[PDB]
């Protein structure tokens, strides 16, 4: 007998809802991959025997956000589209993981000064029954997980 | 001017000054300019974008002008664009401009408007003259009781004096084109101070170390002094607040600036819907700026958990009641650095 | 309930109804491939502890276009025959998903400069059930997605 | 406090501390308020949800009060909602309150009233001040003499002190949290 | 979320996009190389324990510029076929970065009377898959750096 309140406190969180919102922005994703932090180790040895090992230079952040193809918007592709040499406007990400029909929130990572590399176009097959799919990729730095 | 009609080149002989541009973000002053001025009207900012920008609107660079000769010092020491309002009118124009961030009188006198526009709220500064006579140790808390105590402000004392212009130039007005060097090249948290100045300057008044430790106490009168190794420079960073949280211009500003690009983050959220998936926007879009502010030095602390904390909540700021009114509160900290301001040496003449 | 102009606006596009044209002609396609945009990324990084990532050098456009071998038809393999030593006919090649029987774009990509390399044969099996199909692969330069 | 007239943003500049709050459902404290507190009336409970909630039912936050101190402490350390009964109305509101399980005392004497509230079949457990004084090891069983024997109190000994607070909190209201 | 004039004031210049300009011509180059300050060094010591270290003759600066091999122009060769017994046209070589389709220069490398020593022809191979590229190399001095 459990309290559909103590199902809120005990038990984990699914998935698939989920709100993505890039910059001012918040566009519906299918998926979102990557997201995750990563650290080199620094190994010291000397002669005696001791060994150390270090937390070392932090990696870089590599995210891949997943979106079906919608007949008057092209808002991912403006965006990558808008590179000139090493200029493009990054922004913030924030991936939110929220109950049904989202007016609350339950966990929320946040990615800082991304800017999209990698546009994937959609597979044309004539012999298939999916949705066009794009895939862009974004390089940042700097997931952080925060409580609610 | 110059009337061109052949392709050709043209081999005038002219003598006129020109000043590199340069481009501030933090940093917009507001000239104050006296009545009896013919060039600009009442009512309206003329946004003058470098020295050629202002010397299209005047036809002749005048010695006389207390105006003329404090522009092109601000100019020389690396001043980006700036309004000229009239100082009758000064009132009204300076809310309707948005990133106006510096106040200055060039030699204006404004102590009526800063009591009324410079508030806890809004992001203005207003830097100020020290007063022209040259004055005393002795009548010292005198001049001291003439300004304002609001933490906005600061007073540069000497009157500083040039070989092309004719009279002195009021220093607020080299000052604002400090302020811009200052925090392009080191940032805003960075003091003004031990600055020389880029044009050819020097202080009406040479000042002795005991004159400048009356003024640096009470309602602080910062100072351009004389240095042989470093030729004119600036040497104060303290506001008109003697209390310890506002006492440094370099804390002041940075509160200033910190606020305002706040304030463009919460732009954003202007006219959302009020629940809890726009305050984790709010919240995440300010982490990100004060973060990225603290690993620039701006924000002093070892710990990244140490430097600042934002808080908004239902259950914390604020109430379900608020809510329904549309209100939305958000509760932000920052630690500054503050300036190193004396330096005490103790020579020992036997070694050990 | 709803409306058939509200899928129009709404929903997304399927991938298996699309146009190929190859310079002036069009021809029917079995599937597009590839003819996605990327970027390399330059990371600056100094002692005192400030990371900058930038966008780079954009990467060369490779497409894939598969195409059954029809009776009387080789028009894939006399573009790929006329290469003499560097010059070939460079054409622009367009992919549009539309409607059935397409009257109507509701998405467009465009590739320049496309030229072939590697025309791949059928391979000849006596036990299978399949149609002679072909690859033609393309290098290119700039696809850009237009909206209908 | 702040009056809206612009839609805008306002950055105002105040020093007002924020307590994160949380939810409990095992723990529900009582906290005992003297008379001569003019915020909270006679029998009736009032219930505080949160450390933003109690600081909207008084203006300030005061150093010099044992109330104010003992709730800040309660708070910072972890606690849910409770309820604000005064001691000599105590014994007429927490059998009415279904969901309350401890009795705080944050100084005060509720040395008879916890002795005709808990009983075995209630569900009351009292925790409780040491002496404020500092003692001895030498006259250490007369100060277990003043104290009852009851299994449902725990008596914690040292009167906490804090940089915020003036005078020093009484460690039984940091114990409910 | 860095703005785009942001990283215009704070990020790094890349090295790939680049203007040449060999006197009044401008030419399109593959690669500059060499261009730099050096000084010998005058170094004193006496007998007391002083030790003076002092800049010192200033060093000649040598250019290498590379450049493929179109069909119609030759003008890195005549430049250098035009060397009669100690005559020499010299001319003055920018080097300028600038961002994509270039309006805008971003720094600034300044050569004077620069002259051409060693034109090297390209290696021909018959399994080989490059183009035919030729360095010119330059024997200069005073190589300055102007901001912007």
């Amino acid at each position: 007998s459990t309290s559909t309140s103590q199902i809120a406190v005990e038990y984990p969180i699914p998935v698939y809802r989920f709100i993505v919102s890039v910059g001012d922005e918040k566009i519906p994703f299918n998926s979102v991959s990557g997201l995750d932090i990563s650290y080199d180790t620094i190994e010291y040895r000397d002669g005696v025997g001791n060994w150390f090992k270090m937390p070392g230079q932090s990696q870089s952040t590599n995210i891949t956000l997943r979106k079906g193809v919608f007949p008057g918007k092209t808002e991912l592709f403006d965006w990558i589209n808008s590179i000139q040499l090493n200029q493009v406007e990054k922004k913030d990400i924030t991936i939110s993981l929220t109950n049904d029909a989202g007016t609350e929130l339950l966990m929320t990572w946040n990615v800082s000064n991304a800017f999209p590399t990698s546009l994937t176009s959609p597979s044309f097959d004539a012999t298939s029954n999916d949705i066009a799919v794009q895939e862009i990729t974004l390089m940042a730095d700097r997931v952080i997980m925060q409580a609610v | 001017t110059t009337v061109t009609s052949y392709p050709g080149v043209y081999i005038e002989e002219l003598n006129s000054l020109a000043l590199s541009v340069s481009n501030s973000a933090t940093a917009v002053p507001v000239f104050a300019v006296d009545e009896q001025n013919q060039y600009i009207s009442e009512d309206n900012a003329i946004r003058i974008n470098s020295w050629m920008d202002y010397l299209n609107l005047i036809g002749n660079f005048n010695n006389e002008d207390k105006l003329d000769v404090s522009v092109r010092a601000y100019f020389a020491n690396g001043g980006g664009y700036c309004y000229l309002v009239k100082t009758t009118s000064l009132e009204k124009i300076i809310p309707t401009l948005d990133d106006v961030t510096l106040l200055v009188a060039a030699g204006e006198d404004i102590k009526t408007t800063v009591d009324v526009l410079c508030q806890p709220g809004k992001g203005l500064f207003a830097v100020f003259d020290g007063p022209e006579t040259e004055l005393t140790i002795n009548g010292a808390e005198e001049a001291k009781q003439a300004y304002t105590a609001t933490p906005f402000a600061a007073v540069y004392y000497p009157w500083l004096k040039a070989d092309w212009a004719n009279i002195d130039i009021p220093p607020s007005a080299v000052m604002a084109g400090v302020y811009a060097s200052v925090d392009l090249s080191r940032g805003v948290w960075k003091a003004p101070a031990n600055v020389a100045l880029k044009g050819g300057l020097e202080p009406k008044f040479l000042v002795t170390d005991e004159l400048q430790g009356e003024y640096n106490t009470g309602r602080a009168i910062n100072m351009i002094r004389n240095f042989s190794n470093t030729g004119t420079t600036v040497w104060g960073a303290r506001t008109l607040e003697d209390k310890d949280n506002w006492r440094y211009v370099p804390v002041r500003r940075l509160f200033n600036s910190v606020e305002r690009d706040i304030k463009r983050a919460m732009s954003f959220a202007m006219f959302e819907p009020n629940n809890q998936p726009t305050w984790e926007r709010v919240r995440a879009a300010i982490s990100n700026y004060l973060y990225s502010l603290w690993q620039q030095g701006g924000l002093a602390g070892s710990k990244e958990e140490d430097a600042y904390f934002v808080q908004i909540g239902k259950g914390i700021t604020m109430t379900q009641e608020q809510i329904d009114a549309g209100q939305m509160i958000v509760k932000v900290g920052l630690a500054a650095v503050r300036p190193a301001e004396f330096i005490i040496l103790q020579f020992t003449q036997d070694v050990e």
